[PDB]
């Protein structure tokens, strides 16, 4: 089957170069023209970049050309971007797409896509995680049911597991998307629903990793007297 | 440069109900025009082609029809896969695409279990006040949140964070933060946050009193 | 060198 798997991204420092890479199977990637796109919440899907099979005509969007570059080595069955003075509004996740396949039209769009690398351009540091308790009280019950968790706070960069009791408990937990705080770094919550009359009797452990920084954090969640 | 624009931008259906999406391009595409379906997490993939064209696999509830400016997408009985967001493509001049249609799972209408959670001793030592109001297993989807100080609404400094519709029950679940410093937490007392949803009968307010904690 | 022709080897 046509498969593409993109590669190379991360966090990037503004004003730097960073090269993308696509890799092509299930097809003759040197008979097929191939495209980069982008999106990002701001600008939605934006195309990219197209380069010809022979990897000689190349056209850009206005948003990226002279900063960006397209290329290929049809050798290695691999296509590359190369981003130039990257700035913030180039955070995005990156796809490559295969050119749809000759026929009689004289237009021609795409078919394939790969899974996307992720692009992040920011100036923060690798920072571990906060994590703070969301403490069990009269104000987080809801019939016979309290509602408890782990705050993790001001952390960078992407992602946090958070597992509840070494993974022995596995339902009523709901463990948010991460938030970009103005600060730059990210803050999330994990929260699960137990029943109130089990916790004089159960004990409540949050264990947060980020691996980026090596923090394992394993935090015991005790009701507040209120 | 060609402009694709699509309605509705988000859709509540049940299962096996008909839907159709519209899509207008600024200036006449024929014909060269390509519709996607995309999940959360996942890329977009090829459903029509050329406006008309079924692309491989693709199952015959999916149909697509137009030319010059006005398409549209349709699904003749949706299935539990087919709930994703749908983006239009044009192919005459360079490639744009519309702003994307959202198809969601209607359900039943449950109302949220609201919860608020005072921060924590240890942050507050650290200078920093994090206050968090929960909303669980919620439709539909669009629940109101909003943060009263001393019956005083707040504005910045609270951000919402919402999980994906739940495969099992459909439902949705929705985080509050408001983050601000101790500082400005001691000059208040009372600390609230309202919720309103269509599930509730009436308003529900969780608060406490700075200090009761 | 129009983007939207052909991009493929024939």
């Amino acid at each position: 089957q046509v498969l593409l798997v993109e590669s190379g991204g991360g966090v990037v420092q503004p004003g730097t170069s960073l090269r993308l890479s696509c890799v092509a199977s299930g097809f003759s990637f040197s008979t097929y023209g191939m495209h980069w796109v982008r999106q990002s919440p701001g600008k939605g899907l934006e195309w990219v970049a197209i380069i010809w099979y022979d990897g000689g005509n190349k056209f850009y969007a206005d948003s990226v050309q002279g900063r960006f570059t397209v290329s290929r080595d049809n050798s290695k069955n691999t296509l590359y971007l190369q981003m130039n003075s990257l700035r913030a509004e180039d955070t995005a996740v990156y796809y490559c797409a295969k050119a749809y396949r000759t026929s009689l039209d004289k237009k021609y769009g795409m078919d394939v896509w790969g899974q996307g690398t992720t692009v992040t351009v920011s100036s923060a540091s690798t920072k571990g995680p906060s994590v703070f308790p969301l403490a069990p009280s009269s104000k987080s019950t809801s019939g016979g049911t309290a509602a408890l968790g782990c705050l993790v706070k001001d952390y960078f960069p992407e992602p946090v597991t958070v597992s509840w009791n070494s993974g022995a408990l596995t339902s009523g937990v709901h463990t948010f998307p991460a938030v970009l705080q103005s600060s730059g770094l990210y803050s999330l919550s994990s929260v699960v629903t137990v029943p109130s009359s089990s916790l004089g009797t159960q004990t409540y452990i949050c264990n947060v990793n980020h691996k980026p920084s090596n923090t394992k954090v394993d935090k015991k969640v005790e009701p507040k007297s209120c | 440069d060609i402009q694709m624009t699509q309605s509705p931008s988000t859709l509540s259906a049940s299962v096996g109900d008909r839907v159709t999406i519209t899509c207008r391009a600024s200036q006449s595409i024929a014909s060269w025009l390509a519709w996607y379906q995309q999940k959360p997490g996942k890329a977009p993939k090829l459903l029509i082609y050329k406006a008309s064209s079924l692309e491989s696999g693709v199952p015959s509830r999916f149909s697509g029809s137009g030319s010059g400016t006005e398409f549209t997408l349709t699904i003749s009985s949706l299935h539990p896969d087919d709930f994703a967001t749908y983006f239009c493509q044009q192919f005459t001049s360079y490639w744009t695409f519309g702003q994307g249609t959202k198809v969601e799972i209607k359900r039943t209408v449950a109302a949220p279990s609201v919860f608020i959670f005072p921060p924590s001793d240890e942050q507050l030592k650290s200078g920093t006040a994090s206050v968090v109001c929960l909303l669980n297993n919620f439709y539909p989807r669009e629940a109101k949140v909003q943060w009263k100080v001393d019956n005083a609404l707040q504005s910045g400094n609270s951000q919402e964070s919402v999980t994906e519709q739940d495969s099992k029950d459909s439902t949705y679940s929705l985080s509050s933060t408001l983050t601000l410093s101790k500082a400005d937490y001691e000059k208040h007392k009372v600390y609230a946050c309202e919720v309103t949803h269509q599930g509730l009968s009436s308003p529900v307010t969780k608060s406490f009193n700075r200090g009761e904690c | 060198a129009n983007p939207n022709v052909d991009p493929n080897a024939n």
